[PDB]
Protein backbone atom coordinates (compact mmCIF):
# COMPACT_ATOMS: atom_id res chain seq x y z
CA UNK A 1 0.00 0.00 0.00
CA UNK A 2 1.91 3.06 1.57
CA UNK A 3 5.70 3.05 2.48
CA UNK A 4 5.42 4.31 6.26
CA UNK A 5 7.32 3.86 9.02
CA UNK A 6 4.71 3.59 12.41
CA UNK A 7 5.22 3.74 16.13
CA UNK A 8 2.65 1.70 18.40
CA UNK A 9 2.46 3.47 22.00
CA UNK A 10 0.58 0.99 24.50
CA UNK A 11 -1.20 2.17 27.43
CA UNK A 12 0.54 -0.19 29.84
CA UNK A 13 -1.10 1.66 32.91
CA UNK A 14 -2.57 0.39 35.84
CA UNK A 15 -5.89 0.43 33.98
CA UNK A 16 -4.60 -2.28 31.46
CA UNK A 17 -5.91 -5.01 33.42
CA UNK A 18 -9.27 -4.94 33.31
CA UNK A 19 -11.84 -7.60 32.41
CA UNK A 20 -14.59 -5.82 30.16
CA UNK A 21 -11.41 -6.22 27.18
CA UNK A 22 -10.74 -10.12 27.30
CA UNK A 23 -8.42 -11.31 28.05
CA UNK A 24 -7.43 -7.82 29.82
CA UNK A 25 -7.04 -4.32 28.22
CA UNK A 26 -3.22 -4.94 28.35
CA UNK A 27 -3.57 -8.03 26.44
CA UNK A 28 -5.86 -6.96 24.41
CA UNK A 29 -3.40 -4.58 23.21
CA UNK A 30 -0.63 -7.08 22.89
CA UNK A 31 -2.50 -9.16 20.62
CA UNK A 32 -2.91 -5.86 18.75
CA UNK A 33 0.21 -4.75 18.60
CA UNK A 34 0.91 -8.13 16.98
CA UNK A 35 -1.70 -8.20 14.36
CA UNK A 36 -1.06 -4.59 13.82
CA UNK A 37 2.82 -5.09 13.41
CA UNK A 38 2.18 -8.02 10.74
CA UNK A 39 0.02 -5.97 8.76
CA UNK A 40 1.91 -3.20 8.27
CA UNK A 41 4.66 -5.74 7.36
CA UNK A 42 2.73 -6.87 4.60
CA UNK A 43 0.99 -4.37 2.96
CA UNK A 44 4.95 -3.40 2.26
CA UNK A 45 8.12 -5.26 2.14
CA UNK A 46 9.89 -1.53 3.31
CA UNK A 47 7.64 -0.40 6.17
CA UNK A 48 9.25 -0.74 9.90
CA UNK A 49 7.32 -0.36 13.22
CA UNK A 50 8.26 0.75 16.24
CA UNK A 51 7.05 0.79 19.99
CA UNK A 52 6.86 1.99 22.70
CA UNK A 53 5.02 1.87 26.73
CA UNK A 54 3.33 4.93 27.08
CA UNK A 55 2.63 4.78 31.12
CA UNK A 56 4.55 3.66 34.06
CA UNK A 57 6.76 6.36 35.44
CA UNK A 58 8.04 7.68 32.02
CA UNK A 59 7.30 6.35 28.38
CA UNK A 60 9.80 4.27 27.36
CA UNK A 61 10.94 3.09 23.79
CA UNK A 62 10.45 -0.42 24.10
CA UNK A 63 11.78 -1.11 20.23
CA UNK A 64 13.20 1.08 17.60
CA UNK A 65 12.07 0.17 13.90
CA UNK A 66 12.35 -3.02 12.53
CA UNK A 67 10.74 -5.73 10.28
CA UNK A 68 11.56 -8.10 12.73
CA UNK A 69 8.91 -9.95 14.73
CA UNK A 70 10.94 -11.12 17.23
CA UNK A 71 12.33 -7.86 18.78
CA UNK A 72 9.08 -6.71 18.56
CA UNK A 73 7.89 -9.52 20.48
CA UNK A 74 11.46 -9.09 22.64
CA UNK A 75 10.57 -5.79 23.69
CA UNK A 76 6.49 -6.83 24.38
CA UNK A 77 8.12 -9.41 27.10
CA UNK A 78 9.65 -7.21 29.69
CA UNK A 79 6.95 -4.27 29.65
CA UNK A 80 4.81 -4.18 32.44
CA UNK A 81 1.46 -2.70 33.69
CA UNK A 82 2.33 0.02 36.35
CA UNK A 83 1.76 3.67 36.51
CA UNK A 84 -0.64 6.14 34.64
CA UNK A 85 -0.60 6.81 30.57
CA UNK A 86 1.31 9.86 30.29
CA UNK A 87 0.17 11.10 27.04
CA UNK A 88 1.78 13.93 25.78
CA UNK A 89 5.10 12.80 26.91
CA UNK A 90 4.31 9.10 24.73
CA UNK A 91 3.58 11.59 22.23
CA UNK A 92 6.91 13.29 21.96
CA UNK A 93 9.08 10.28 22.30
CA UNK A 94 6.76 8.55 19.32
CA UNK A 95 7.51 12.24 17.58
CA UNK A 96 11.40 12.64 18.22
CA UNK A 97 11.98 8.81 17.27
CA UNK A 98 9.69 9.63 13.78
CA UNK A 99 11.73 12.57 12.73
CA UNK A 100 15.27 10.12 13.46
CA UNK A 101 13.14 7.02 10.86
CA UNK A 102 15.59 5.62 8.70
CA UNK A 103 14.47 6.31 4.90
CA UNK A 104 12.99 9.48 5.31
CA UNK A 105 10.85 8.52 1.87
CA UNK A 106 8.93 7.05 4.53
CA UNK A 107 5.22 8.87 5.71
CA UNK A 108 5.38 9.22 9.72
CA UNK A 109 2.34 7.74 11.41
CA UNK A 110 2.16 7.19 15.19
CA UNK A 111 -0.78 4.76 16.35
CA UNK A 112 -1.75 4.70 20.10
CA UNK A 113 -4.22 3.08 22.76
CA UNK A 114 -5.71 4.84 25.46
CA UNK A 115 -7.63 2.81 28.08
CA UNK A 116 -7.11 5.35 30.85
CA UNK A 117 -8.54 8.81 31.53
CA UNK A 118 -6.64 11.26 30.50
CA UNK A 119 -4.24 13.54 32.99
CA UNK A 120 -3.03 15.83 30.65
CA UNK A 121 -4.09 19.69 29.58
CA UNK A 122 -6.21 19.75 26.72
CA UNK A 123 -4.45 22.68 25.81
CA UNK A 124 -0.87 20.78 25.76
CA UNK A 125 -3.00 17.86 24.04
CA UNK A 126 -4.17 20.53 21.49
CA UNK A 127 -0.54 22.16 21.05
CA UNK A 128 0.80 18.75 20.33
CA UNK A 129 -1.78 17.77 18.09
CA UNK A 130 -1.03 21.19 15.82
CA UNK A 131 2.16 20.63 16.07
CA UNK A 132 2.33 16.87 14.61
CA UNK A 133 -0.22 17.97 12.27
CA UNK A 134 2.72 20.61 11.64
CA UNK A 135 5.63 18.16 10.91
CA UNK A 136 3.50 16.05 8.56
CA UNK A 137 2.79 13.14 11.00
CA UNK A 138 -0.26 11.06 10.71
CA UNK A 139 -2.14 9.99 14.16
CA UNK A 140 -4.53 6.85 14.83
CA UNK A 141 -5.73 7.01 18.51
CA UNK A 142 -7.56 3.57 19.48
CA UNK A 143 -10.17 4.49 21.85
CA UNK A 144 -11.46 1.88 24.41
CA UNK A 145 -12.44 1.25 28.04
CA UNK A 146 -13.30 3.95 29.51
CA UNK A 147 -14.29 6.11 26.38
CA UNK A 148 -13.72 10.08 26.69
CA UNK A 149 -13.60 12.19 23.72
CA UNK A 150 -10.91 15.39 23.83
CA UNK A 151 -10.14 12.63 21.48
CA UNK A 152 -12.35 13.68 19.07
CA UNK A 153 -11.21 17.32 19.24
CA UNK A 154 -7.36 16.38 18.97
CA UNK A 155 -8.36 13.89 15.97
CA UNK A 156 -9.93 17.19 14.69
CA UNK A 157 -6.96 19.37 15.46
CA UNK A 158 -4.03 16.68 14.07
CA UNK A 159 -6.01 15.23 10.96
CA UNK A 160 -4.51 16.28 7.45
CA UNK A 161 -7.15 17.35 5.25
CA UNK A 162 -5.99 16.79 2.21
CA UNK A 163 -4.99 13.09 2.22
CA UNK A 164 -6.87 12.41 5.72
CA UNK A 165 -4.28 10.03 7.10
CA UNK A 166 -5.59 10.62 10.81
CA UNK A 167 -8.67 8.50 12.71
CA UNK A 168 -10.05 7.61 15.84
CA UNK A 169 -11.44 4.09 16.65
CA UNK A 170 -13.88 3.99 19.22
CA UNK A 171 -14.75 0.62 20.58
CA UNK A 172 -16.88 -1.07 23.20
CA UNK A 173 -16.54 -4.11 24.95
CA UNK A 174 -18.27 -7.10 22.89
CA UNK A 175 -18.01 -10.04 21.47
CA UNK A 176 -14.96 -9.44 18.98
CA UNK A 177 -11.34 -8.76 20.45
CA UNK A 178 -9.76 -5.94 20.25
CA UNK A 179 -7.14 -6.66 17.30
CA UNK A 180 -10.70 -7.80 14.96
CA UNK A 181 -11.95 -4.05 15.59
CA UNK A 182 -8.97 -2.60 14.63
CA UNK A 183 -8.45 -4.89 11.32
CA UNK A 184 -11.40 -3.75 10.16
CA UNK A 185 -11.18 -0.18 11.18
CA UNK A 186 -9.93 2.55 8.87
CA UNK A 187 -6.33 2.04 10.12
CA UNK A 188 -6.94 -1.72 8.02
CA UNK B 1 -36.34 -1.09 8.46
CA UNK B 2 -35.93 -2.09 12.18
CA UNK B 3 -32.16 -1.75 13.55
CA UNK B 4 -30.80 -2.50 17.10
CA UNK B 5 -29.33 -0.50 20.29
CA UNK B 6 -27.27 -1.86 22.85
CA UNK B 7 -26.30 -0.28 26.02
CA UNK B 8 -23.38 -1.08 28.20
CA UNK B 9 -25.80 -3.35 30.48
CA UNK B 10 -26.00 -5.79 27.04
CA UNK B 11 -29.48 -4.58 27.09
CA UNK B 12 -30.57 -4.62 22.94
CA UNK B 13 -33.64 -2.93 22.02
CA UNK B 14 -34.97 -2.74 18.43
CA UNK B 15 -35.92 0.48 16.78
CA UNK B 16 -37.95 0.97 13.47
CA UNK B 17 -36.40 3.45 11.62
CA UNK B 18 -35.85 4.57 7.53
CA UNK B 19 -32.57 5.13 6.34
CA UNK B 20 -33.12 9.34 5.98
CA UNK B 21 -33.51 9.74 9.86
CA UNK B 22 -31.48 11.80 11.54
CA UNK B 23 -29.27 10.71 14.31
CA UNK B 24 -30.83 13.08 16.60
CA UNK B 25 -34.11 11.68 15.61
CA UNK B 26 -32.91 7.89 16.66
CA UNK B 27 -31.58 9.76 19.71
CA UNK B 28 -35.35 10.32 20.66
CA UNK B 29 -36.27 6.98 19.05
CA UNK B 30 -34.26 6.15 22.34
CA UNK B 31 -35.11 8.33 24.34
CA UNK B 32 -39.18 6.94 24.34
CA UNK B 33 -37.78 3.34 24.74
CA UNK B 34 -35.33 3.65 27.66
CA UNK B 35 -35.96 7.35 29.26
CA UNK B 36 -32.53 8.94 28.43
CA UNK B 37 -32.75 12.26 27.18
CA UNK B 38 -30.26 12.73 23.69
CA UNK B 39 -28.09 15.47 25.06
CA UNK B 40 -27.18 12.42 27.37
CA UNK B 41 -26.87 10.29 24.53
CA UNK B 42 -23.69 9.28 22.51
CA UNK B 43 -24.13 7.04 19.83
CA UNK B 44 -20.99 4.14 18.86
CA UNK B 45 -21.19 2.29 15.62
CA UNK B 46 -18.45 0.98 12.82
CA UNK B 47 -16.15 2.64 15.38
CA UNK B 48 -16.92 6.17 14.78
CA UNK B 49 -19.29 7.92 16.60
CA UNK B 50 -22.71 8.95 15.53
CA UNK B 51 -23.27 12.66 14.69
CA UNK B 52 -26.64 14.68 14.95
CA UNK B 53 -28.12 15.93 11.63
CA UNK B 54 -26.03 12.87 9.94
CA UNK B 55 -28.42 10.73 8.76
CA UNK B 56 -28.04 7.19 8.79
CA UNK B 57 -27.70 6.69 5.12
CA UNK B 58 -24.08 8.63 5.71
CA UNK B 59 -23.39 6.10 8.12
CA UNK B 60 -23.92 3.12 5.56
CA UNK B 61 -26.52 1.84 8.55
CA UNK B 62 -28.01 -0.88 7.20
CA UNK B 63 -30.79 -3.64 8.95
CA UNK B 64 -30.03 -5.12 12.20
CA UNK B 65 -27.06 -2.80 12.07
CA UNK B 66 -26.56 -2.77 15.86
CA UNK B 67 -25.75 0.89 17.26
CA UNK B 68 -23.98 0.86 21.12
CA UNK B 69 -25.33 3.78 23.41
CA UNK B 70 -22.53 5.54 25.64
CA UNK B 71 -23.03 7.94 28.18
CA UNK B 72 -22.33 11.46 27.27
CA UNK B 73 -20.66 13.02 29.85
CA UNK B 74 -20.73 16.81 29.34
CA UNK B 75 -19.33 19.22 32.19
CA UNK B 76 -17.78 15.64 33.52
CA UNK C 1 -31.29 4.34 69.81
CA UNK C 2 -30.53 7.89 68.93
CA UNK C 3 -32.50 11.23 68.74
CA UNK C 4 -31.43 12.37 65.31
CA UNK C 5 -31.91 14.19 62.55
CA UNK C 6 -30.15 13.58 59.15
CA UNK C 7 -30.25 13.75 55.73
CA UNK C 8 -30.16 11.80 53.01
CA UNK C 9 -28.24 13.09 49.57
CA UNK C 10 -28.63 11.36 46.72
CA UNK C 11 -26.75 11.43 43.51
CA UNK C 12 -28.39 12.01 40.98
CA UNK C 13 -25.72 12.16 38.24
CA UNK C 14 -25.68 10.68 34.68
CA UNK C 15 -23.30 8.25 36.36
CA UNK C 16 -26.75 7.09 38.25
CA UNK C 17 -27.71 4.68 35.13
CA UNK C 18 -25.34 1.92 34.93
CA UNK C 19 -25.85 -1.64 34.81
CA UNK C 20 -23.17 -2.76 37.65
CA UNK C 21 -25.61 -1.74 40.32
CA UNK C 22 -29.24 -3.60 40.10
CA UNK C 23 -31.58 -2.28 39.04
CA UNK C 24 -29.20 1.08 38.20
CA UNK C 25 -27.09 3.42 40.35
CA UNK C 26 -30.06 5.85 41.15
CA UNK C 27 -33.16 3.02 41.79
CA UNK C 28 -30.11 0.98 44.26
CA UNK C 29 -30.51 4.59 46.01
CA UNK C 30 -33.90 4.55 45.72
CA UNK C 31 -34.33 1.55 47.31
CA UNK C 32 -32.13 2.47 49.80
CA UNK C 33 -33.19 5.91 50.59
CA UNK C 34 -36.40 3.94 51.31
CA UNK C 35 -35.03 1.42 53.45
CA UNK C 36 -32.77 3.94 55.70
CA UNK C 37 -35.70 6.42 55.99
CA UNK C 38 -38.33 3.17 57.13
CA UNK C 39 -35.12 2.62 59.77
CA UNK C 40 -34.07 5.19 61.44
CA UNK C 41 -37.96 6.10 61.82
CA UNK C 42 -38.18 3.22 64.09
CA UNK C 43 -34.86 3.56 65.66
CA UNK C 44 -36.52 6.30 67.56
CA UNK C 45 -40.79 7.98 67.07
CA UNK C 46 -38.87 10.82 67.10
CA UNK C 47 -36.44 11.21 64.51
CA UNK C 48 -37.03 12.80 61.53
CA UNK C 49 -35.30 12.63 57.90
CA UNK C 50 -34.73 14.80 54.69
CA UNK C 51 -33.86 14.47 51.22
CA UNK C 52 -31.49 16.20 48.89
CA UNK C 53 -30.50 15.83 45.05
CA UNK C 54 -26.91 16.51 45.16
CA UNK C 55 -26.60 16.99 41.08
CA UNK C 56 -28.34 18.14 38.49
CA UNK C 57 -27.46 21.74 38.01
CA UNK C 58 -27.42 22.47 41.56
CA UNK C 59 -28.21 20.97 44.48
CA UNK C 60 -31.76 20.90 45.40
CA UNK C 61 -34.15 19.81 48.92
CA UNK C 62 -36.12 17.24 47.48
CA UNK C 63 -38.20 16.85 50.82
CA UNK C 64 -37.82 18.96 53.80
CA UNK C 65 -37.85 16.68 57.70
CA UNK C 66 -40.46 14.48 58.07
CA UNK C 67 -41.48 11.21 59.81
CA UNK C 68 -44.00 11.11 56.41
CA UNK C 69 -43.15 8.25 54.09
CA UNK C 70 -45.67 9.77 51.70
CA UNK C 71 -43.62 13.01 51.16
CA UNK C 72 -40.31 11.10 51.00
CA UNK C 73 -41.73 9.19 48.53
CA UNK C 74 -42.94 12.00 46.52
CA UNK C 75 -39.94 13.73 46.32
CA UNK C 76 -38.04 10.54 45.70
CA UNK C 77 -40.67 10.69 42.84
CA UNK C 78 -39.99 13.87 40.83
CA UNK C 79 -36.02 14.04 40.69
CA UNK C 80 -34.72 13.14 37.68
CA UNK C 81 -30.75 11.48 36.18
CA UNK C 82 -29.00 14.69 35.24
CA UNK C 83 -25.86 16.41 35.22
CA UNK C 84 -22.62 15.92 37.75
CA UNK C 85 -22.47 15.41 41.07
CA UNK C 86 -21.70 18.75 43.17
CA UNK C 87 -20.29 17.37 46.54
CA UNK C 88 -19.44 20.58 48.53
CA UNK C 89 -22.41 22.80 47.29
CA UNK C 90 -24.48 19.31 48.59
CA UNK C 91 -22.92 19.16 51.64
CA UNK C 92 -23.87 23.02 52.27
CA UNK C 93 -27.43 22.59 51.64
CA UNK C 94 -27.77 19.90 53.71
CA UNK C 95 -25.70 21.46 56.54
CA UNK C 96 -28.16 24.48 55.97
CA UNK C 97 -30.74 22.15 56.54
CA UNK C 98 -29.64 20.87 60.54
CA UNK C 99 -28.65 23.91 61.57
CA UNK C 100 -32.45 24.95 61.20
CA UNK C 101 -34.05 21.35 61.98
CA UNK C 102 -36.77 21.73 65.29
CA UNK C 103 -36.24 20.22 68.06
CA UNK C 104 -32.47 20.91 68.48
CA UNK C 105 -31.75 18.20 71.26
CA UNK C 106 -31.80 15.91 67.32
CA UNK C 107 -28.47 15.14 67.19
CA UNK C 108 -27.54 16.19 63.23
CA UNK C 109 -26.10 13.56 60.70
CA UNK C 110 -25.77 13.55 56.76
CA UNK C 111 -25.78 10.25 54.67
CA UNK C 112 -24.75 10.65 51.35
CA UNK C 113 -24.36 8.10 48.48
CA UNK C 114 -21.62 9.27 46.02
CA UNK C 115 -21.49 6.93 42.75
CA UNK C 116 -19.82 9.25 40.61
CA UNK C 117 -16.02 10.65 40.25
CA UNK C 118 -15.15 13.54 42.58
CA UNK C 119 -14.85 17.30 40.79
CA UNK C 120 -14.44 19.10 43.58
CA UNK C 121 -11.42 20.03 45.15
CA UNK C 122 -9.73 18.07 47.94
CA UNK C 123 -9.14 21.52 49.58
CA UNK C 124 -12.31 22.79 49.64
CA UNK C 125 -13.71 19.49 50.73
CA UNK C 126 -11.58 19.03 53.50
CA UNK C 127 -11.96 22.43 54.57
CA UNK C 128 -15.71 21.70 54.68
CA UNK C 129 -15.18 18.46 56.51
CA UNK C 130 -13.26 20.20 59.19
CA UNK C 131 -16.56 23.10 59.66
CA UNK C 132 -18.50 19.68 59.55
CA UNK C 133 -17.27 18.49 62.57
CA UNK C 134 -16.90 21.87 64.11
CA UNK C 135 -20.50 21.73 63.83
CA UNK C 136 -21.01 18.70 65.10
CA UNK C 137 -22.50 17.40 62.17
CA UNK C 138 -22.13 13.59 61.60
CA UNK C 139 -21.14 12.16 57.74
CA UNK C 140 -21.84 8.41 56.33
CA UNK C 141 -20.90 8.54 52.77
CA UNK C 142 -21.79 5.56 51.04
CA UNK C 143 -18.95 4.70 48.71
CA UNK C 144 -19.56 2.62 45.11
CA UNK C 145 -19.63 2.79 41.87
CA UNK C 146 -16.44 4.38 40.55
CA UNK C 147 -14.68 3.87 43.64
CA UNK C 148 -12.65 6.80 44.74
CA UNK C 149 -11.49 7.28 48.20
CA UNK C 150 -10.27 11.76 49.07
CA UNK C 151 -13.00 9.71 50.64
CA UNK C 152 -11.12 8.08 53.27
CA UNK C 153 -9.22 11.91 53.78
CA UNK C 154 -12.91 13.35 53.90
CA UNK C 155 -14.21 11.29 56.28
CA UNK C 156 -10.76 10.82 58.21
CA UNK C 157 -11.18 14.48 59.14
CA UNK C 158 -14.93 14.56 59.67
CA UNK C 159 -14.92 12.11 62.26
CA UNK C 160 -15.76 12.92 65.95
CA UNK C 161 -13.35 11.11 67.49
CA UNK C 162 -14.77 11.15 71.54
CA UNK C 163 -18.14 9.65 70.03
CA UNK C 164 -17.29 7.86 66.68
CA UNK C 165 -20.10 8.96 64.70
CA UNK C 166 -18.58 9.10 61.12
CA UNK C 167 -18.29 5.92 58.86
CA UNK C 168 -17.08 5.40 55.12
CA UNK C 169 -19.05 2.55 53.42
CA UNK C 170 -16.98 1.18 50.56
CA UNK C 171 -19.37 -1.27 48.53
CA UNK C 172 -18.87 -3.17 45.28
CA UNK C 173 -20.84 -4.42 43.01
CA UNK C 174 -22.08 -8.33 43.63
CA UNK C 175 -25.44 -10.87 45.25
CA UNK C 176 -26.59 -8.65 47.25
CA UNK C 177 -28.66 -5.14 46.45
CA UNK C 178 -26.87 -1.98 47.56
CA UNK C 179 -29.71 -1.44 50.46
CA UNK C 180 -28.85 -4.93 52.26
CA UNK C 181 -25.20 -3.98 52.05
CA UNK C 182 -25.97 -0.22 53.38
CA UNK C 183 -28.48 -2.48 56.62
CA UNK C 184 -25.38 -4.41 57.37
CA UNK C 185 -22.95 -1.38 57.69
CA UNK C 186 -22.51 0.18 60.67
CA UNK C 187 -24.88 3.29 59.26
CA UNK C 188 -27.27 0.42 60.62
CA UNK D 1 -7.90 -21.43 57.54
CA UNK D 2 -8.29 -20.72 53.35
CA UNK D 3 -10.26 -17.25 52.29
CA UNK D 4 -11.47 -15.82 48.97
CA UNK D 5 -10.94 -13.21 46.71
CA UNK D 6 -12.82 -11.83 44.06
CA UNK D 7 -11.74 -9.23 41.42
CA UNK D 8 -13.80 -7.24 39.54
CA UNK D 9 -14.03 -10.02 36.88
CA UNK D 10 -15.97 -12.23 39.18
CA UNK D 11 -12.67 -14.53 39.34
CA UNK D 12 -12.89 -15.82 42.71
CA UNK D 13 -9.14 -17.25 43.93
CA UNK D 14 -8.41 -18.94 47.09
CA UNK D 15 -5.59 -18.11 49.26
CA UNK D 16 -4.13 -20.00 52.53
CA UNK D 17 -3.72 -17.77 55.28
CA UNK D 18 -4.23 -17.92 59.07
CA UNK D 19 -5.50 -15.20 61.44
CA UNK D 20 -2.21 -13.30 61.94
CA UNK D 21 -1.48 -12.77 58.66
CA UNK D 22 -0.71 -9.33 58.25
CA UNK D 23 -3.00 -7.97 54.81
CA UNK D 24 0.57 -6.38 53.25
CA UNK D 25 1.57 -10.01 53.64
CA UNK D 26 -2.44 -11.30 52.01
CA UNK D 27 -1.34 -8.68 48.84
CA UNK D 28 1.73 -10.55 48.62
CA UNK D 29 0.08 -14.08 48.74
CA UNK D 30 -2.68 -12.22 45.96
CA UNK D 31 0.59 -11.06 44.06
CA UNK D 32 1.74 -14.40 43.43
CA UNK D 33 -1.64 -16.00 42.78
CA UNK D 34 -2.31 -12.96 39.94
CA UNK D 35 0.91 -11.36 39.59
CA UNK D 36 -0.12 -7.68 40.36
CA UNK D 37 2.26 -5.93 43.07
CA UNK D 38 0.72 -4.82 46.64
CA UNK D 39 1.49 -1.37 45.93
CA UNK D 40 -1.21 -1.77 42.86
CA UNK D 41 -3.52 -3.49 45.37
CA UNK D 42 -6.77 -2.29 47.50
CA UNK D 43 -8.70 -4.73 49.67
CA UNK D 44 -12.52 -4.55 50.52
CA UNK D 45 -14.00 -6.63 53.54
CA UNK D 46 -17.18 -5.93 54.97
CA UNK D 47 -17.72 -2.70 53.73
CA UNK D 48 -14.24 -1.25 55.07
CA UNK D 49 -10.89 -0.97 53.59
CA UNK D 50 -8.52 -3.30 54.96
CA UNK D 51 -5.18 -1.61 56.09
CA UNK D 52 -1.89 -2.40 55.54
CA UNK D 53 -0.25 -3.85 59.06
CA UNK D 54 -3.72 -4.80 60.35
CA UNK D 55 -4.23 -8.40 60.29
CA UNK D 56 -7.36 -10.69 59.80
CA UNK D 57 -7.93 -11.17 63.45
CA UNK D 58 -8.30 -7.45 63.67
CA UNK D 59 -10.77 -7.43 61.04
CA UNK D 60 -12.57 -10.08 62.33
CA UNK D 61 -11.78 -12.31 59.51
CA UNK D 62 -12.70 -15.86 59.29
CA UNK D 63 -12.74 -18.82 57.35
CA UNK D 64 -14.22 -18.40 53.80
CA UNK D 65 -14.51 -15.01 54.21
CA UNK D 66 -14.62 -12.96 50.13
CA UNK D 67 -12.46 -10.33 50.16
CA UNK D 68 -12.44 -8.07 47.22
CA UNK D 69 -9.50 -6.55 45.12
CA UNK D 70 -10.22 -3.36 43.22
CA UNK D 71 -7.13 -0.88 41.71
CA UNK D 72 -5.32 1.25 44.27
CA UNK D 73 -4.88 4.11 41.87
CA UNK D 74 -1.91 6.45 43.50
CA UNK D 75 -0.78 9.40 41.04
CA UNK D 76 -4.25 8.72 39.77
Amino acid sequence: MVLEATVLVIDNSEYSRNGDFPRTRFEAQIDSVEFIFQAKRNSNPENTVGLISGAGANPRVLSTFTAEFGKILAGLHDTQIEGKLHMATALQIAQLTLKHRQNKVQHQRIVAFVCSPISDSRDELIRLAKTLKKNNVAVDIINFGEIEQLLDEFIAAVNNPQEETSHLLTVTPGPRLLYENIASSPII
Amino acid sequence: MQIFVKTLTGKTITLEVEPSDTIENVKAKIQDKEGIPPDQQRLIFAGKQLEDGRTLSDYNIQKESTLHLVLRLRGG
